């Protein structure tokens, strides 16, 4: 691949058809997973507003990765589940082993449960869906379990919180969330990292673990481990993140690169700058953390993008990094390029100190908002499909697009 | 459209003292709201909420609101951009529609000692609010 810094329109995105509408609908809370030239595909289809819209739909799909005709990957569902009630399933997170994609969520009738933690009851469904679906093959196309051992140690609920995870064997590891209470959780304010930051209070760590300063539970990023070997009903059992450059629990993401795990995890508050790196060990999970001085995302007021002083807040958008050549640590994501609006998504490869090369997706005022990016082999060659959250001004159907970038051999435009 | 700049201080003019400041932004239109650092007088403390019409109208704050604005940094100046949109880095689900009304004000009195207050502040006193009639005119 090209390893030089350039100017140079090397990148060459290319529109690929939907996976899978009616007026005034928005499609959200999109996930997209891909492991070994499968994918698995999420979505909330509402009616109204993208926040607040009645649930219309709730998809669970998955299908295979292909050349589409011309040398261009695309997606091509083979098999999709609908919840009876797109009310009640939230947080999907979905992982790949042996021929199957397994999906899992938490169940709930008091909202998202992120928004209503105190009332969730905890409760977590398993899907597991064929990706080569077979004639009358009732329960090896599609087969629910609600999950009825969870080992959560300290932590009084735990929930698949990130749109995918890896395998290890015959063991799973979703991206998730700890729900701690607050008057449980360890903390040395003198750790906070104020001593460049003038109007940061050691506090300031502390009181942004959880969605308000004074929220009852605090929410720590972490794994959730499913061992299939266990037999048709394993425990999941939860991970935690370790505690070094700990942020807010947040949608997060790991998943294999040329030949290691790597973890990504949102920044929804003051530490705006890229978290990812590779995983030293999945449990206990000790991320090695680049030290990124170029990627961030847009926030609110208080953590703006480029933010690095410890502040109160909670904010932000998930738009992750895939791992392109590890020896040079070379990874590709797309950006809102924006300090405070969802608008611009530029597809943008990049080390930690220096953006290499980029491409705009669409105009500079596009709105955009999450993206999901995972790269892989295509006769020979790495692309990558990057899902992103988009829309125009006027458009009256919102629904992501995803995006196919052919990453170059050469840096010559 | 970029609409023009709202400086959030106690001598803006625009900030009318019945209806306090009145905007009609389109979809599509972005905003900054700005509290101006200390350079005349002296700083002005805000926190400043998005609120409901009632709130609006009773001067009035809920313990479960977050600031949108925190204007607590005398040598800085503190900016929120609003884009009138769907997408937002917002976490609690609050976006903007045509033909809605949305509210912002501070409830809190311009000194350090009030920053927190709760009720009353300049949204009663001066009439610092913002009412923008989304999609409207
Ligand atoms: C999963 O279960 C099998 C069978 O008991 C066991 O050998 C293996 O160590 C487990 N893998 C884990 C815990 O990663
Ligand atoms: C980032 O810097 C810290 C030392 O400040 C170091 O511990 C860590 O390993 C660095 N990360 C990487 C990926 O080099
Ligand atoms: C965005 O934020 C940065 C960092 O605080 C600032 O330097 C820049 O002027 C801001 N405005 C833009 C990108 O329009
Ligand atoms: C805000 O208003 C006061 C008068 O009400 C004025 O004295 C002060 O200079 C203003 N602040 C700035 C920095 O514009």
């Amino acid at each position: 691949i090209c390893l030089q810094k350039t100017s140079n329109q090397i990148l060459k995105p290319k529109l690929i058809s939907y996976t899978l509408g009616q007026s005034g609908t928005c499609i959200t809370d999109p996930l997209l997973a891909m492991d070994e030239g499968y994918f698995a595909y999420s979505h909330l289809e509402r009616i109204g507003s993208c926040s607040r819209g009645v649930s219309k739909q709730r998809i669970i799909g998955v299908g295979e990765v292909l050349d589409r005709g011309d040398e261009v990957p695309s997606l091509f569902m083979t098999n999709v589940w609908t919840p009876p009630n797109p009310n009640t399933v939230y947080h999907c997170s979905a992982v790949y082993n042996n021929e199957f994609y397994y999906v899992l969520c938490a169940v709930s009738t008091v909202g998202d449960p992120i928004l209503n933690s105190t009332y969730w009851s905890g409760s977590l469904m398993m899907t597991r869906l064929a990706v080569k679906p077979k004639s009358n093959g009732g329960g090896y196309n599609q087969h629910q379990l609600a999950l009825r051992s969870i080992e959560k140690g300290r932590y009084d609920k735990v929930m698949p919180y990130g749109p995918s995870g890896i395998k290890q064997g015959d063991t799973l590891y979703f991206p998730a969330v700890g729900f701690l209470v607050r008057t449980e959780f360890k903390y040395n304010d003198s750790n906070c990292p104020i001593t460049k930051c003038q109007y940061s209070k050691p506090e300031n760590c502390r009181l942004s673990m959880g969605i308000r300063p004074n929220s009852h539970y605090i929410l720590r990023s972490g794994l959730l481990k499913y061992n299939l070997s266990d037999g048709e009903n394993p425990k999941v059992v939860f991970i935690e993140i370790s505690d070094q450059r700990l942020s807010i629990g947040s949608p997060s993401k790991i998943y294999d690169s040329l030949g290691q795990p790597v973890f990504y995890q949102a920044s929804f508050s003051w530490d705006t700058m890229i978290k990812f790196g590779d995983v030293l060990t999945v449990n206990p999970l000790v991320v090695n953390w680049r030290n990124n001085t170029v990627i961030s995302r847009p926030g609110q007021s208080q953590c703006p993008r480029f933010n690095t002083c410890p502040e109160i807040c909670w904010e932000g958008v998930y738009n992750d990094a895939f791992l392109i050549d590890r020896i040079n640590w070379i990874s590709a994501g797309v950006f809102l390029d924006s300090n405070q609006t969802a608008e611009n998504p530029v597809f943008t490869v990049f080390k930690d100190n220096e953006i290499l090369y980029r491409a705009q997706l669409a105009s500079e005022d596009t709105n955009a908002q999450k993206t999901i990016t995972n790269c892989f082999l295509l006769k020979n060659k790495i692309w990558c499909i990057s899902l992103v959250e988009i829309y125009d001004t006027g458009d009256n159907v919102i629904r992501p697009k995803l995006f196919a970038v052919k990453i170059p051999e050469q840096c010559t435009h | 459209i970029v609409l023009e700049p709202i400086y959030w201080n106690s001598s803006n003019s625009k900030f009318l003292p019945g209806q306090g400041l009145v905007l009609y932004p389109q979809i599509g239109d972005k905003l900054d709201i700005i509290c101006p650092k200390v350079d005349v007088g002296q700083y002005e403390y805000y926190k400043v909420y998005m609120v409901d019409k009632d709130q609006a109208d009773r001067c009035t704050i809920k313990k479960e609101n977050t600031p949108l604005l925190n204007c607590a940094k005398p040598d800085q100046d503190i900016k929120f951009t609003i884009k009138f949109q769907e997408f937002s880095p917002n976490l609690w689900g609050l976006e903007f529609q045509k033909n809605k009304d949305y509210y912002i004000i501070s409830t809190s009195n311009g000194s350090l000692e009030g920053l927190d207050n709760q009720e009353g502040g300049v949204c009663q006193t001066r009439a610092m609010k913002i009412l923008m009639k989304v999609g409207h005119h």
